[PDB]
RNA sequence: CAGCUUUACAGAUCAAUGGCGGAGGGAGGUCAACAUCAAGAACUGUGGGCGCCUAUAGAACUUAUAACGAACAUGGUUCUUGCCUUUUACCAGAACCAUCCGGGUGUUGUCUCCAUAGAAACAGGUAAAGCUGUAUUUUUU
């Protein structure tokens, strides 16, 4: 068994491919790598991407994204 | 329509009671039981929809309603 | 204790309907409930917002979206109010 | 007056208690309610006559029915 | 506190329904009090898959349904 | 009439919640417990058993003063004649109890 | 400590209305009379569907090592025995039965000793009694 806590910790140690979906949120994705972790599901996420949904790739930097937002992740 | 002036909601517990919601629809019925997170209980729910015209009807009966999923609340009629 | 949850998992066993925030109702067994309303059903007919019913063996719910849950008329009779 | 403190007064009287009106019923002498010490003076004089035997087993193939 | 009962729904496949009529295929590998699915990724609604190993968030869960018995 | 004795009536000892509502309970699996007490002789199971008896019924005919008072106990789940003279529980006289948790 | 609900206050307007009203004692008594207490574990009423079935209210007392009594006699009839031999009187067992000494309640009434008010709330305040109260994922941030 593995709890999001854990998951996440070997998302946090690894820093490989993420791509996150975002709540209340269709329109876009971001695709970057875990690289923080609080408490409260707020991770900041370097080398992040904002990606419009296949219905290109646009600007996006390093990123502390309030995680109270977050749908998916997939390191 | 007639209510005494009541302090609370528990004090006129098992009173007709109109009950809106958030997704349009109003549920109409006798209140068993309310909660802190105005989870309510109505004996004899019936669900009355708004539809996009003329009021929408249909009986339930014995319903639990969800609190957070709810408008407010109005007293339709008493008990018996 | 939330004397309505309390009548929700009292409820457990019986064909209990469920519609969610989405609009989409549900009818079948009851298996569990918990303080936020965590349901689980068996032999579940799944009506979609427009009427499209999909019949399926089992389904997990989350209490967030659960608007209301219609219980039989048993649940009137006794013994959780007195 | 010290371990019979409190029978001593009234143990011997015609009717014990002829008032005494919350320990007894009234004159009539019907009922009676004591309290706690008063029993166990009552208890601790009766040591000669009392029944004394609290194991009820002890009357094993001696009851009514076994005779 | 009160540990929802996915342990019958332990290393099994499952149709989450997740915000915005969204679905997510996938074996179960974990979860907690919030509900957040930690789950093996599998594809996404013709169908297409994204990632290896997924978390869901509890929040954007609407429902999980049984896909194996 | 009996000495080896039951009820062998129609009004049985009214329960506080309703017999209805217990069948009703009853038609499904997971929610019927089947407990049959179990324990040493003078464990107190009968004892015990009658405790929950009388905790569910209203009034019970066989529950007299004394009992009630508490001085004999409410040995209400020796119905047979023996079981009672004979102070032991011998037969399963259990009962069907709509319980609270 | 806050909210609500209840009581003793002071005066209130006293409408609003309630409710305690077409408001009316208590404690006892070696005091009565009446009912009644061994029966499918057992009682009674109420409705309804045809003496009964079916839902409804109720139920003091006495009991489950079974009994009103944590107690204990007597009389009769038979049957059996004993002492005997003729009966009473008896021995002590049985089965039946009765009598008696008492008991319980419940209801009436009397007898006694104490009594002895035909109106208080509302607006609050004072003080006291009964419950509740002290955002960062499922209730409300
Ligand atoms: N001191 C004491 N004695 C008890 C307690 N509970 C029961 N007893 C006594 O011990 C006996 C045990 O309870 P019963 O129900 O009579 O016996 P039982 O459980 O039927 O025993 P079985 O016949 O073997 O099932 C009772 O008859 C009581 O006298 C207790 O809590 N304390
Ligand atoms: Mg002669």
């Amino acid at each position: 068994m593995v709890p999001p806590i854990n998951c996440i910790f070997n998302f946090l140690q690894q820093q490989t491919p993420v791509t996150i979906w975002l709540f209340e949120q269709i329109g876009i994705r971001i695709k970057g790598k875990i690289v923080g972790f609080d408490e409260f599901m707020n991770v900041v996420i370097d080398e992040a991407v904002e990606i419009p949904v296949n219905s290109k790739g646009t600007p996006l930097g390093k990123i502390l994204l309030k995680g109270d937002n977050i749908t998916l992740i997939t390191s | 329509i007639q209510v005494a002036h009541s302090s609370r909601l528990a004090n006129l517990i098992d009173y007709k009671l109109r009950v809106l919601t958030q997704d349009g629809r109003v549920y109409i019925g006798q209140l068993m039981a309310f909660d802190k997170h105005m989870n309510l209980v109505l004996n004899e729910c019936i669900e009355e929809r708004v539809p996009k015209i003329k009021v929408e009807k249909r009986v339930l009966g014995l319903t639990i309603l969800r609190g957070e999923q709810i408008l407010s609340t109005v007293v339709e009629d008493k008990p018996l | 204790n939330g004397i309505p949850v309390k009548l929700l998992n009292e409820a457990q066993g019986h064909i209990v309907s469920l519609e969610l925030t989405t609009g989409a109702t549900y009818r079948g067994k009851l298996v569990e409930s918990e303080d936020s309303m965590n349901v689980q059903l068996r032999d579940v007919i799944a009506t979609e917002p427009q009427g499209a019913v999909t019949h399926m063996d089992q389904i997990f719910v989350r209490g967030s979206q659960i608007k209301f849950i219609v219980v039989p008329d048993l649940l009137k009779n006794a013994p959780l109010f007195k | 007056s010290q371990d019979d403190e409190y029978v001593k007064d009234w143990l011997y009287d015609s009717r014990p208690l002829e008032e005494d009106s919350k320990k007894v019923n009234g004159t009539s002498y019907k009922k009676w309610s004591f309290d706690l010490p008063e029993m166990s003076n009552l208890y601790r004089l009766s040591t000669p006559l009392r029944d004394e035997v609290t194991d009820k087993n002890y009357y094993y193939l001696f009851d009514k029915k076994s005779f | 506190v009160s540990t929802p009962e996915l342990k019958k729904y332990m290393d099994k496949k499952i149709l989450l329904n997740i915000n915005g009529s969204r679905k997510v295929a996938g074996i179960l590998r974990g979860y907690d009090i919030f509900l957040n699915v930690v789950l093996d990724d599998a594809m996404e609604i013709n169908n297409h898959q994204l990632g290896l190993q997924t978390v869901i968030r509890g929040n954007s869960i609407i429902s999980l349904e049984a896909l194996d018995a | 009439e009996h000495t080896i004795f039951t009820q062998l009536k129609k009004n049985i000892p009214k329960t506080r919640y309703n017999r209805d509502y217990m069948l009703s309970m009853a038609n499904i699996p997971e929610r019927i417990i089947n407990v049959g007490v179990i324990g040493p002789l003078h464990s107190g199971k009968t004892s015990l058993m009658d405790l929950l008896v009388i905790d569910s019924h209203k009034r019970i005919p066989d529950m007299s003063k004394n009992v009630e008072l508490g001085w004999k106990p409410l040995r209400y789940l020796d119905n047979l004649k023996q079981e009672i003279d004979r102070g032991l529980s011998i037969k399963l006289n259990g009962s069907t109890l709509l319980c609270t948790d």
